[PDB]
């Protein structure tokens, strides 16, 4: 694939705030 | 300082969650502290591996889990972990758990609960 | 190629022999290789790495200085096995099938001087033995600050200032290896972490067991609201290559965590 | 003469035979086949036939995988502490580490009561 | 009708206290009740129970001679309790709501929760009255043959015992925890007491306070209860269920017979 | 109820008290429940 350099806004939130990504669905991948 | 919950938001959740049973709310916040876990590389405190571990055995006691041969295991060795890291209702029990005959089953289902009413008060 | 291993204990000095037996055959030879067996002692590569190492130049300073791309690579998570010992002796096999003179720096021990069909037992405390005769906080500073060298390639800007890369919860893979975290509460495990860019809609696209690879760098996910913006210092031609996240014992100093300014 | 809880020695054999020849489905037939000689005496087995029991109740657990590796963890600890406490320095600190210190790691109490069940095979049954 | 209870430990002449003032008091009075709160040391019955029991004749020997019908009968299963003292005070109310003089036997709330007149001692009237485990087993085991020789007019084996099939008569395994399928093997060959409440097992899942009226010995079951009862044959019709606890038939009737 | 007297049955005599030895004549996989 690729990744996306980011275009969007960084400086001001810290590292860390970008339970509000709380999950009850995940895939699972089997070696 | 570098802690292991974000905020006030599982601090405080899981504190409330982990006592306010609704027998799905102890759940949530159960699998929270799994992943304090991760955080602090692969260690928890030894009051919080009790406190979870005493609720891991109540979630399966609860609902059912297995015969009553296999809670008393889950029990006896939460309660005999509890009492040697963390009067002589409760502290001669372990005594009995493991040098003796095995206690009848309501002797850890009363407690069980007994001790988690301690760390309610003490550490939560 | 008389392969060189190296035996002993703390404080016997068989760290600064490499460093002077690398420097005399520089001059002769023209390039040697390096195998690292040690996961908390590693000299060019953040701590808890399992590397085939190469030199072509010489190692005048001390472990933070020579930071280079090893040839092999594997993230193995924890800095000391001490429990496993049947998992670092299969990652050995993985890293020396990458396989001048090669000199192989070690922490098992029996089994470490086989496997390997050696010519040297140099030991600085075929097996040519010329075992020649020669504390929690400082060795804790000196792996953090390798990892704060890796983290200083972003640098030309705040750590958090510079723009991160990208990547929806759909093409990358994330495997917490060294725990055991709630399959749902997966996502904190992985935000403002310390993650290594290995290579192998929905939001975990979770592995299962955690797999033998070739870690190409390490990363920083900044954050993740319900995209992994992840900070990385590897060269943009090989984020390409990356696409699976394997978060370990390592975390980041918490120096770069704290206050910024 | 003598009483005893099995019935005959078919009982006494098909039990002795079952236990460890396990199949997965012949070692729980005998499994609760020894939860009747606890009625056959009141509510008491002997600490061997109990510490045996508690071992393969333990074994068809993680093979099945009934629950996690910390709840599956304290099924083991327990029954190798009841064994060792009731009934090398490989297995007498297995103890000390289990209810003194940080949690064994699972493969090694797996280990430890795999290799224990080995001498109830061979010094009782 | 003073209640009369009694309060005392390990030898000091209770149970002697007890049959010299029933044989007292039979001379004036016409009769006497009785209530039994021991389960190891059981006067009237084989051992396990908690019974009301009458006497309208003297107790002039042991008490494995004198063996009468409860008024009110419960089969605990147990010779003590010692872990679980809230169903023996709680089956003490299942059996005292039957109640002439009470002469009541013990092992606060005892001394209370039976509106008693008198709390006669021999260690609410005080009066006080200040006055081996291979060997109380014999006398346990002895009740039990006692029960036993009201077969006899021949061999325990040889009478003619009855039939039942397995759809009338439920099962529970008291003080166990008996596998479900198998559950034949723990009530073949065994002492049951014939208590009162087609295809295989009728299992219960709890333990019922019901009023047991007999014991009965079964002898085998080929894939039918044959239940030998001593108990007379016109009671045997309410017999609906076993219950076995952790009382055994004495090993001398399984051991070697003639 | 069915509480049958067993009139005519004659193979109690020498030592039935138990044996009335492959580990299955009373074996069981089904059974009922009551509440």
């Amino acid at each position: 694939s690729a990744w996306q350099v980011s275009s969007e806004d960084w400086d001001t939130f810290p590292l860390g705030r970008m339970a509000e990504l709380m999950l009850e669905n995940y895939d699972t991948m089997y070696l | 300082i570098v802690v292991a919950w974000l905020s006030r938001a599982e601090w405080d959740q899981v504190t409330v969650y982990l006592f306010c049973d609704d027998h799905k709310l102890q759940r949530y916040a159960l699998n929270r502290i799994t992943v304090w876990r991760s955080r602090s590389g692969n260690e928890l405190p030894l009051a919080v591996a009790s406190t979870a571990d005493l609720i891991r055995c109540k979630l399966l006691d609860v609902t059912g889990g297995l015969g009553t041969d296999e809670l008393r295991l889950l029990y006896g060795m939460a309660l005999v972990r509890f009492v040697n890291l963390i009067p002589d209702w409760i502290v001669d029990l372990r005594h009995e758990l493991t040098h003796k005959k095995m206690p009848h089953i309501n002797d850890c289902r009363r407690g069980c609960y007994f001790v988690l009413d301690w760390l309610q008060k003490t550490y939560w | 190629c008389p392969v060189i291993l190296v035996c002993g204990s703390q404080d016997v000095g068989k760290s600064t022999f490499n460093r002077y037996l690398i420097n005399h055959l520089l001059n002769s030879l023209p390039c040697v290789d390096y195998l690292e067996c040690d996961l908390g002692q590693t000299e060019f590569t953040p701590p808890g790495c399992i590397s085939l190492l190469n030199i072509t130049e010489p190692v005048l300073g001390p472990p933070f200085t020579h930071l280079r791309t090893p040839q092999k690579m594997v993230y193995y998570g924890k800095p000391s096995c001490k429990n496993n010992y049947e998992n670092y002796i299969d990652i050995v096999k993985y890293v020396f099938s990458a396989y001048s003179p090669l000199i192989v720096n070690t922490m098992l021990l029996i089994d470490l001087i086989r496997l390997l069909s050696p010519s040297h037992v140099v030991q600085f405390r075929g097996h040519k033995l010329i075992g020649v005769y020669t504390r929690e906080s400082h060795n804790k500073i000196l792996r953090d600050l390798s990892i704060l060298s890796y983290l200083s390639q972003l640098q030309p800007s705040p750590l958090h200032s510079l723009t991160p890369y990208q990547v929806p919860f759909n093409a990358v893979a994330l495997r917490i290896t060294h725990s055991d975290v709630a399959p749902t509460h997966i996502l904190y495990a992985v935000n403002a972490s310390w993650v290594g860019l290995c290579k192998i809609t929905n939001g975990p696209i979770l592995l299962a067991q955690t797999p033998i690879c070739d870690c190409l760098g390490f990363g920083i996910c900044r954050g993740i609201d319900m995209l992994y913006h992840i900070l990385t210092p590897v060269p943009p031609e090989e984020l390409r290559t990356v696409n699976c996240l394997l978060v370990g014992a390592i975390a980041i100093p918490h120096c770069v965590l704290k206050c910024q300014r």
